[PDB]
Order: C-alpha cells, then sequence, then structure tokens
DNA sequence: AAAAAAAAAAAAAAAAAAAAAAAAAA
DNA sequence: TTTTTTTTTTTTTTTTTTTTTTTTTT
C-alpha cells in the first residue's frame, strides 16, 4: 500500500494538496520509490467505513484505488509526446537498427 | 458588570461648536496634566479628527489618516502624551513596539487552545482600524517586522498567505509613535539619522515628527518644578465631550475644497520650493482638511490652509 | 397511512408558482427548464423576491418558516411539474434534483445563531477557514436477503449506516444480516467547511465563534478557504451517532485522545429512555446545511469573439482601424499621474508580453518581460505599481525585505493537519502567469538575489532539503522599483555605479527606466496644480481616451495574436546585434539582448495588431534598447 | 433459569535527538 | 564577509489485560 500526494506544480499557489491510497498488487510491488513523482492508471472504489460515519456524522464512505499501471515521471519533461509505460526500453528491430 | 445622542446633546455640541476659539480649549482639554508643549498637542488635536477619506474609481483610494512621530530627550513626557490619547479616541490599541511576534500587529493563524482546530486571529493594527494606534518604544521594533508596518502606511491593508489560507485585510488606521535615542541626551549639531535609529524611508513617511528639547533653563525648570509640586501639594476641561464631538465629526462630516484653498496651496508650496517632496504639500491638504471637520464647517477655506501651513512649518523648524 | 393536507396545499402553490410566474410574458422558470433540458443540468434557482409577491407572502412565510417539512412536497411538485412540461429531464443517461434559494431580504450573523430557528430557511455570512474533501454520500440504499437473495431498494438514510428490518416476502423470517449492492446504490458528493465570524463583527476582545457548515451535491468546491462568503440554507441539528449503535466495533464505544471538558461534565443536558440508546445519554449541536454559495469578499480568436457582444465587437473593430490608436495606449495607461510616457510605453509593453516558443530538443525560450524603474525619492514610483497591481490580472505587490518565512521563492513547512511535508508559496510563485510587483528592491537578502538567479531565466525553482524535493515553478514578469545608492542620482556616473546590483543580476532586466525631477519655478508649479486638481473633483479631474474597461478588453483581444518574423527582419536583426556589440566594446551586451530585442518586437506587433513583423517594429526595440544603456 | 459471547477500562508525557532557519561576530 | 554562534520546533497516542459487570440465546 502506498499513498499519493498532489504534485507540487499541479496544485494551485498556495492551496493545501490532497492525497488518496493506492494498492499494488503482485507483479507491481516495490517499483515505485518514496520520494519519486510517479503517474497511476486504476480503478476508483468505494467502502464502509465505522469512524468515517461516527466522526463526520453522515454515512460518508471511504475511497481507495486499485493499481493497474504505474508510469515514472521523475526528472522528464518528454511526456508531451511518446508512447508507453517506459520510453527508454527498446524492442528487437530498434536493437537491430 | 463590576451612540443615540438626544437632541439635547446635539445643541450642546452645536452652541459649543461656536465658541470663539474652539482649537485652543481642546488644546488644554487632551493633556491637562502636560505644561506647556501646545504644539504637539495641537497636532494632536488635528490627528483624532483626519482628512475626509475618498476611494474614486479611477484613481483608487487616497488617504485620509495622520501620522505622528514623537521623539526627542529620553526623560520627556511623550508616554503619558500616547496614554492620554488612548481613552479619548473611541476604537484604539496601545501596544509598545519593544518585541512579541513579527505579525502581532496582524493576522496570526495560530492552533486553538481549547480545542484543536484552527483560528485567524487579528492584530493590533487591524483592531485599531477606523481609529487611532499607538505604538511605544518605536526604535527596539525588530528589522523584520518593521517591514510590515511599511505596507501598513502605503497600501493599508495586511495580506496572510499561511495554511491553506489567502486573503487579505484592511489596516485603514493612524500611527502614532515614541522614539528614544541613543545616549541621554539627543545634540542638535548630529542629524537626525545617527540619534535615532530608524531607516530614513520609515521616518520621511510620518506626517508630523515632532522634537521634544530638554535644555536647562532656570525659568523653564522653575516653573516646571512649581507645578509639579502644585500638583503634589493637597488642596475649562470638559469630561465626555470630546468623545462625543469626536464621533460626530468623524461620522457625519465630510468637508470639500475649494479654490480659495487652490490660489494659497499652490502658492505656498511653490514658495517652500523657493527640499520639499511632493509628500508636503499631500501633508498640507490633509492637515487643512482635518482642521476644517474642527470648528464645524463643510468646506475649506483660508484659516484652514493658513493653520495647517504654520503648522508643517514649525515643524521644520525643528 | 395518515397524509397531511397544509403539505398538499404548499405542493399546489409550488407547482403553480412554477407555471404561472412569467413575469420579466416569458415564462422565466420554465425558461430554465428548457435551459435545463439542452443543457443538462441538475439543480433549479428560486428567487425569494419573485416569490414574495404572490399570496402575498403566504407561500413564503409558510415556506421559510417550516423549510424542513415542506421540501419533499416541493420536490414532488417539481417532478409533476419536469413531467408535465420535460419528460427528458426525468431519467437520467432519475436526477436527484436540488432547489437553490437566494435573495432573502435580511441577513444573520454567526452569533445570532438560537435553537428557535432550528428547521428555518436562513441566510448567514463568514469567513471560511478550512474545506475538506468531496466524499461521496449514501442517498438511496440497496439490499439482498442472505437467505432469499431478494433485492430491496430506496432505504433512507438520515445520520447512519441503516439496513432494512422487514423483508419484501412476508414467509421470510430476516431481521439482520443484509448485502449492501454498492454498485446499485445511489451517492451524492459531500464537503464540510468551517467559517468563523467577520471582522468587523467581532468585538473588541473576542474569541471568534466557529460554525459547521455542510455543502452537498452541485455547491462542492464553490467556497475556498479565506474567502468572504454568504451562505444560503437550512439550520439543522446533528446527533452523537456513535452512541446510537454503529453496526462495526470501529467506534468501540466513543474512543479518544483528548480529555472532554470537566466543566460541561454533566452539565450539557443529554435525554434518555429510548430503546435504541439503551441506558446512555442522546447529545445534539447545532450545525448549518447549505443549498447556495454566494461570495462578498485563453488565447484563441475564434473562442474569444464568440463570447463578446456585437456592439462590443463592432467598437473593437473600430477602435483598430485607426491608426492613432498605439499613441492613445500609452495615453490611457496611468491616467492619475502626470508626465512620464516612457514609463507608460514600457508598462504597456510589459502587459502585452511576447511569445513563448520551445524547441524540438525540449529548451524552453522566455516570453516575459522585466522591467527596471530607478529614481531619487517623490517622483511617482510606487503609482505605477498601485496601478499595475490594481489593474493587471494574476498580479501580486511585495517588497524587499519580507516577515514571512517563505520571503520570495518558498519555504518547506510541516503539515499542521499531516504526517508530510508540504511548500509555502512566496510572492514570485503566487504570481504564476502574472506581474510581481517589486518595492524597495535595494534591501534584498542575498539568498534570495542568488534565489532569483533562476527565476527570471529558467522561471523556475528547485529545491532539495531533507523533506521534500521538488521543482517548482515561477512564469511571472518582474516590475521592481529601485533607489540609487547614496540617496541621489549622479548624472555623470553610469547606471552599474549607482546602482548596486551585479552584472549576472543587472542583465537579465529588458528595460532600464531612470526617472529624475528637476527644481525649476515653471515645473513645480504644474505638478502641483495637477496633484491639486483632484480632492475637489474625483472623477472630471482626468480624462484618458480610452475607459479602464476597453483598455482591459484591447488587451485581452491582443494578446491572442501570434507575430511571426519576416525576411529582411531577419537581417535587420542581426545588422543591429552586431552593431550594439561592436559599439559595447564583450561586458553588457549578450545573446540576451538579442533574445530582448525580438521580444520587444513582437510585443510591438502585438500593440499594432498584426501578424507580421515590419523592421520598424525593430527599429523602435533598438531605439528603447538604446535609451537604457 | 441457565449458557456463551463481548466488549469497557486505558492514559500521557516528559526527556532526548536531529535539522533549518533567523541573529550574532574575526 | 563568511565564518562561527544561537533559538526552536514537532517529534508524542495503536495499545492491554483478565476480571467484573452486561445483553443475548439455547
Ligand atoms: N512636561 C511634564 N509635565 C508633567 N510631568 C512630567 C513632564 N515631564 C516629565 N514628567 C514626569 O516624568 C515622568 C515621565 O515618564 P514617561 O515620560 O512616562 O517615561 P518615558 O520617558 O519612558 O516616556 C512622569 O512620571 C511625569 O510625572
Ligand atoms: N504626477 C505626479 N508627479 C509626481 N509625484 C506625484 C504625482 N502624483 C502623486 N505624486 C506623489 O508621489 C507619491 C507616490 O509615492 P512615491 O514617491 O512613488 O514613493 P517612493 O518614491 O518612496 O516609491 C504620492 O504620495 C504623491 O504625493
Ligand atoms: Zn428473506
Amino acid at each position: 500500500r502506498v499513498t499519493l500526494q498532489e504534485a507540487p506544480g499541479t496544485v494551485p499557489p498556495g492551496r493545501l494538496p490532497r492525497h488518496r491510497e493506492v494498492i499494488l498488487l503482485a507483479d507491481l510491488v516495490d517499483v515505485s520509490k518514496p520520494g519519486e513523482e510517479v503517474e497511476v492508471t486504476g480503478i476508483y472504489k468505494n467502502n464502509y467505513d465505522g469512524n468515517l460515519n461516527a466522526k463526520n456524522g453522515f454515512p460518508v464512505f471511504a475511497t481507495i484505488i486499485e493499481a493497474n499501471s504505474i508510469k515514472r515521471r521523475e526528472g522528464n519533461t518528454a511526456n508531451e509526446g511518446e508512447e508507453g509505460l517506459d520510453v527508454f526500453s527498446w524492442t528487437e528491430e530498434e536493437e537491430r537498427e | 458588570k463590576v451612540r443615540q445622542i438626544t437632541d439635547q446633546d446635539l445643541a450642546k455640541i452645536r452652541e459649543v461648536a461656536a465658541r470663539e476659539d474652539l482649537y485652543s480649549l481642546l488644546a488644554r482639554s487632551i493633556a491637562p496634566s502636560i505644561y506647556e508643549l501646545e504644539d504637539v498637542k495641537k497636532g494632536i488635536l488635528l490627528q483624532l479628527f483626519g482628512g475626509t477619506n475618498k476611494t474614486f474609481t479611477k484613481g483608487g483610494r487616497y488617504r485620509g489618516d495622520i501620522n505622528i512621530l514623537l521623539c526627542g530627550d529620553p526623560s520627556t513626557s511623550k508616554s503619558q502624551i500616547l496614554q492620554y490619547v488612548h481613552k479619548i479616541t473611541p476604537r484604539g490599541v496601545y501596544t509598545s513596539g519593544k518585541g512579541s511576534s513579527a505579525v502581532g500587529l496582524t493576522a496570526y493563524i495560530t492552533r486553538d487552545v481549547d480545542t484543536k482546530q484552527l483560528v485567524l486571529e487579528s492584530g493590533a493594527l487591524v483592531l485599531s482600524d477606523g481609529g487611532v494606534c499607538c505604538i511605544d518604544e518605536f526604535d527596539k521594533m525588530s528589522d523584520s517586522t518593521r517591514s510590515v508596518l511599511h505596507e501598513v502606511m502605503e497600501q493599508q491593508t495586511i495580506s496572510i498567505a499561511k495554511a491553506g489560507i489567502i486573503t487579505t485585510l484592511n489596516a485603514r488606521s493612524s500611527i502614532l509613535a515614541s522614539a528614544n535615542p541613543i545616549g541621554s541626551r539627543y545634540n542638535p549639531n548630529l542629524p537626525v539619522t545617527e540619534n535615532i535609529d530608524l531607516p530614513p524611508p520609515l521616518l520621511s513617511r510620518f506626517d508630523l515628527v515632532y522634537l521634544v528639547l530638554d535644555k536647562v533653563d532656570e525659568k523653564n525648570d522653575r516653573e516646571l518644578a512649581k507645578h509639579l509640586t502644585n500638583l503634589y501639594l493637597e488642596d475649562v476641561l470638559p469630561v465626555e465631550f470630546l468623545t462625543m464631538y469626536i464621533s460626530y465629526a468623524k461620522e457625519h462630516i465630510h468637508p470639500i475644497i475649494t479654490e480659495a484653498a487652490k490660489t494659497e496651496l499652490v502658492r505656498a508650496y511653490v514658495g517652500m520650493r523657493k527640499t520639499a517632496t511632493t509628500r508636503q504639500l499631500e501633508s498640507m491638504i490633509r492637515l487643512a482638511e482635518a482642521h476644517a471637520k474642527m470648528k464645524l464647517k463643510n468646506v475649506v477655506e483660508l484659516e484652514d490652509v493658513q493653520e495647517a501651513v504654520r503648522l508643517i512649518r514649525s515643524a521644520i523648524k525643528d | 397511512k395518515v397524509d397531511d393536507v397544509t403539505g398538499e396545499k404548499v405542493r399546489e402553490a409550488f407547482e403553480q408558482f412554477l407555471e404561472d410566474f412569467s413575469v420579466q410574458v416569458e415564462k422565466v422558470y420554465r425558461a430554465q427548464i428548457e435551459f435545463m433540458k439542452i443543457y443538462d443540468l441538475n439543480t433549479i434557482y428560486i428567487d425569494y423576491q419573485h416569490l414574495s409577491m404572490r399570496e402575498n407572502g403566504a407561500l413564503a412565510m409558510a415556506i421559510s418558516e417550516q423549510y424542513y417539512r415542506f421540501l419533499p412536497f416541493l420536490q414532488k411538485g417539481l417532478r409533476r411539474v419536469v413531467r408535465k412540461y420535460a419528460p427528458e429531464l426525468l431519467n437520467t443517461s432519475e436526477r436527484v434534483f436540488q432547489i437553490s434559494f437566494f435573495n432573502l431580504p435580511t441577513v444573520h450573523r454567526i452569533r445570532d445563531i438560537r435553537s428557535e430557528k432550528i428547521g428555518s430557511l436562513l441566510s448567514i455570512s463568514g469567513t471560511v477557514t478550512r474545506t475538506s474533501e468531496v466524499r461521496p454520500e449514501l442517498y438511496k440504499a440497496s439490499f439482498t436477503c442472505d437467505m432469499c437473495r431478494a433485492i430491496v431498494d430506496n432505504v433512507e438514510q438520515s445520520f447512519k449506516y441503516t439496513e432494512p428490518t422487514f423483508c419484501p416476502n412476508p414467509s421470510c423470517e430476516n431481521r439482520a444480516f443484509w448485502t449492501l449492492n454498492v454498485t446499485r446504490s445511489r451517492f451524492l458528493d459531500w464537503q464540510k467547511v468551517r467559517i468563523q465570524e467577520n471582522a468587523n463583527e467581532i468585538p473588541t476582545g473576542s474569541m471568534p465563534r466557529t460554525l459547521d457548515v455542510i455543502l452537498r451535491g452541485d455547491s462542492v468546491e464553490r467556497a475556498k478557504p479565506g474567502d468572504r462568503c454568504k451562505f444560503t440554507g437550512v439550520e439543522i441539528v446533528v446527533p452523537d451517532v456513535t452512541q446510537l449503535g454503529l453496526p462495526g466495533v470501529k467506534p468501540s464505544s466513543t474512543l479518544d485522545t483528548r480529555g472532554i471538558s470537566k466543566t460541561t461534565e454533566g452539565l450539557n443536558s443529554g435525554v434518555t429512555g429510548l430503546r435504541s440508546l439503551g441506558v446512555r445519554d442522546l447529545t445534539y449541536k447545532i450545525s448549518f446545511l447549505a443549498c447556495h454559495v454566494i461570495s462578498i469578499g485563453e488565447r484563441d480568436q475564434e473562442v474569444f469573439l464568440n463570447s463578446l457582444s456585437s456592439d462590443e465587437i463592432n467598437e473593437l473593430k473600430e477602435m483598430v482601424k485607426d491608426e492613432h490608436i498605439y499613441d492613445k495606449l500609452v495615453r490611457s495607461i496611468a491616467p492619475a499621474v502626470f508626465g512620464h510616457e516612457a514609463v507608460k510605453k514600457g508598462i504597456l509593453l510589459q502587459m502585452l508580453g511576447g511569445v513563448h516558443k520551445s524547441t524540438v530538443e525540449g529548451i524552453k525560450l522566455r516570453g516575459d518581460i522585466n522591467i527596471c524603474v530607478v529614481g531619487d525619492p517623490s517622483t511617482s514610483k510606487s503609482q505605477f505599481l498601485k496601478y499595475v497591481v490594481g489593474f493587471a490580472p494574476r498580479s501580486v505587490y511585495t517588497s524587499g525585505k519580507a516577515s514571512s518565512a517563505a520571503g520570495l521563492t518558498a519555504a518547506v513547512v510541516r503539515d499542521e493537519e499531516g504526517g508530510d511535508y508540504t511548500i509555502e508559496a512566496g510572492a514570485l510563485m503566487l504570481a504564476d502567469n502574472g506581474i510581481c510587483c517589486i518595492d524597495e528592491f535595494d534591501k534584498m537578502d542575498i539568498s534570495d538575489q542568488v534565489a532569483i538567479h533562476e527565476a527570471m531565466e529558467q522561471q523556475t525553482i528547485s529545491i532539495a532539503k531533507a523533506g521534500i524535493h521538488a521543482t517548482l515553478n515561477a512564469r511571472t514578469s518582474i516590475l521592481a522599483a529601485a533607489n540609487p545608492v547614496g540617496g541621489r542620482y549622479n548624472r555623470k556616473l553610469s547606471l552599474r555605479g549607482n546602482l548596486n546590483m551585479t552584472a549576472p543580476i543587472m542583465s537579465r532586466f529588458d528595460l532600464f527606466f531612470v526617472i529624475l525631477d528637476d527644481c525649476n519655478e515653471k515645473i513645480d508649479t504644474e505638478l502641483a496644480s495637477h496633484i491639486v486638481d483632484l480632492h475637489m473633483k474625483r472623477d472630471e479631474a482626468i480624462e484618458p481616451p480610452f475607459s479602464a474597461e476597453q483598455l482591459r478588453r484591447y488587451i485581452k483581444y491582443a494578446r491572442t495574436f501570434k507575430p511571426i518574423l519576416t525576411k529582411e527582419a531577419r537581417s535587420y536583426l542581426v545588422e543591429k546585434y552586431k552593431e550594439l556589440r561592436k559599439d559595447d566594446a564583450s561586458y553588457r551586451i549578450t545573446v540576451r539582448q538579442l533574445e530582448s530585442m525580438i521580444r520587444l518586437s513582437e510585443a510591438i506587433a502585438r500593440a499594432n495588431c498584426v501578424d507580421e513583423i515590419t523592421p520598424s517594429f525593430i527599429a523602435e526595440a533598438y531605439d528603447l534598447l538604446r535609451q537604457s544603456i
């Protein structure tokens, strides 16, 4: 399990950031590291929490994201173009070239 | 435990305002204990009314508050003068500038004590909105908090951006301050800048600056000691008329300017320019319009501008 | 089943009000329903004054006094009206509708909140100090019996998770053990905001009072912290659900981390007796539920031409036509000052701006103009800054020395309510895509002068400390005001000797403007006369060719253009750069000067509303550069 | 009437270690 | 001037134990 805060660049200047929880299953563990900036494709879900209903006072639900795809964007400004999860990886014809 | 003025109050206010010399009477009333120093009392009486305030769409808001700085030899009676003007004014705060937080005069986002929550607490400049704020020990105020006053005396607003809160408040107050020099005397030979230990812009932006001097004079020393001992010896001053008159003049009255003020003001400024910055003329206008609010009127004339220029040139004399 | 009679009268009266008002015969509310049908909206707006004239307030006062009990009938009547006049708004791709009231006659403060208005329709005002996330609230629940597998739907919930009691089939006997069908259930947006009293309503000595306002539906995120907002809605009361028997063991009978007040231990009157409570005591507190919120404190040409009206469109195109327009614009800037036309021209060029370009290799070319204005005191240098901050959008004002920890770039501060390191905003950061007006630029701290070495050119701030590492964004133009060293300008020393800035920082300023006053008998008379023509007539003293709004519209229209360079313009540019480099002799002139000349040429071209650049523009930019060196 | 299960009851806080600022001086 | 000096600021609770006394449930 990991926690994603909003990136400082995306956050409007002077406002508090928001955070969410992400569940990483097998084959996706230890890919992301604490401190990096990441892009996650996943499914947005809801669940019932007793404490959340007790504190707020209304039947509100908790949300969490089950991660499907992970792409690293730490230091990358070429995200404007390019296709794929890793732009530093090659195919067979590219190695032959 | 421990407003809504009646018509009779209006009538008595009118008949008192019909006095031949209203200037000197409330000159002596504000500080009964203070002997001599009539000129600083004149300036404070003019400050307590303030020139008219205006904010037109194109040019924007123009200030109508008078700022006064008292400084000089260390054992005069400036602190008692400030504590006198504290009570007369309706809404004001008397806090020294010796220490406290760097934003202690403005908003400071603080954690609530009773509940683990967030509270926005305003400072002393915001809490003196629409009145006169008295600062004591101006020379001990820290280099980092000084800049705060700079935005207060320039734009009359304070902005806070902390803990996810970005907002602006309103200061719109008047600054009366008292300071002390370095050493036991203010030697006239050296100029003002070295003694007072204050940045040139901060001293410059004050509308009136008064120097209080103490020289060993037999007549003055005897006269001072005489009335001091007479006060200690056990044997024309209104009590609350000033507060009601101040409120009436501040809440209902708005003077205007006529060409009679034009003719005197332009030539007076030019004659002063025969090192008077453009700040000087906007200082004369404020003082003249504040004098016009006194001796209750609805328009300025020659007497008000003459008194204003006399005051601002007697200030230059020191 | 027992039914109500007054509720039926209110329901039919609301239907009549919706169907019949028509006062502008326009059918304003039917026009609104048609607009919702075409735009697919989910909320209606009803004005109180409009309702304040039908039935002489008999319906309005009935709705106001008992809004809580009359809302179900109002929605029921709205459903019939929608069905009769627009069936398409009866189903989604049913839309849970909302009714928004506004324009109430009187407003209340937070300290007028008493328990005798609970359930009534009110309007309040306050300053927002905290907002939360947009959480989903359970509106219409759906369950399935564990044994029968029968489906129950539309189980209303008030303040806690409520499951059904009797199975749909009386043959089944089941009191519990249901399974929520989270997919079939309907949800809604939910937000909690904290507000406090205004600065004027606070007494001389007071600890500010607070309140909890609930925003729901389409009203989320419309209130931002630090702003002053007027809310309107219904005053409700919220019980403590923890002692109402919440299903899970997670509540654990009021687990606490802090100590409750001993003063109100037994003093807070709690009611007992109810079977659900048991031997417990139920407690209440007052909160507010809001239905309407108000606040009381694109370079694409085709889309731009759509918004403006026909009269505005014709006026703008007639404005563009005249060839004297440029000479007029420099006169419209800051009409409340005397002289300094060059400063006005520079400010206008700064506001128009230059084009931003990106190379295939990924390096960004700057398109922001920085101006520095210097001179001896009392030269009206601080009036220009106020005019810009009042007239330019997304602009901020600041001084050299700053009291804040994040003085001008950024600071790293721990979370007040979280377990992470956050980043505060300096004046440079709070001005992204805007102008930052710096005053008293001389007395800056060296750790800030070195910090601005990145913001002026790369337009970024990059920090790396123990807590956080980030590359922030500061794409801001800078207008700076500075005083000469020593107090007064010397008319034989250069800009360098009189100023204190270093060559790195000095070379990053596009324009330098030295403004000097002179003490002669005649000009002083004109200046005094001009400054004193004000204070008698606040509006007729100054007369510019264009008002503030016309200039503000023209700037936005002109910024849509993006000029290009012609064939002869490039040759003239390289020739002028070579001549300037020759005249310098490399100490003050670099490539940055050529880039700044390109930027100034593009801005001057944007001024004339021309998409092509003529060598006359480069000549003007060259003259402007030469005038400041 | 007699079993099996399920929570309340917490409370507490000084004393030390590490890191970033905002004032002092050879 | 770049060195040393200096205040100071959150850092804290997620855990416990077997009785003793309550409600359900054959
Ligand atoms: N002109 C004066 N009239 C009356 N009392 C005076 C005068 N000058 C000095 N004093 C006496 O000297 C003292 C001045 O103290 P104060 O001015 O409050 O201290 P500070 O110098 O810190 O402002 C007062 O107690 C006052 O009685
Ligand atoms: N047209 C003008 N020409 C010269 N001075 C003016 C003009 N209009 C106003 N002023 C004066 O200039 C002042 C603006 O402050 P300014 O001199 O810019 O402060 P600083 O020089 O410290 O930045 C105002 O107080 C006003 O009195
Ligand atoms: Zn069943």
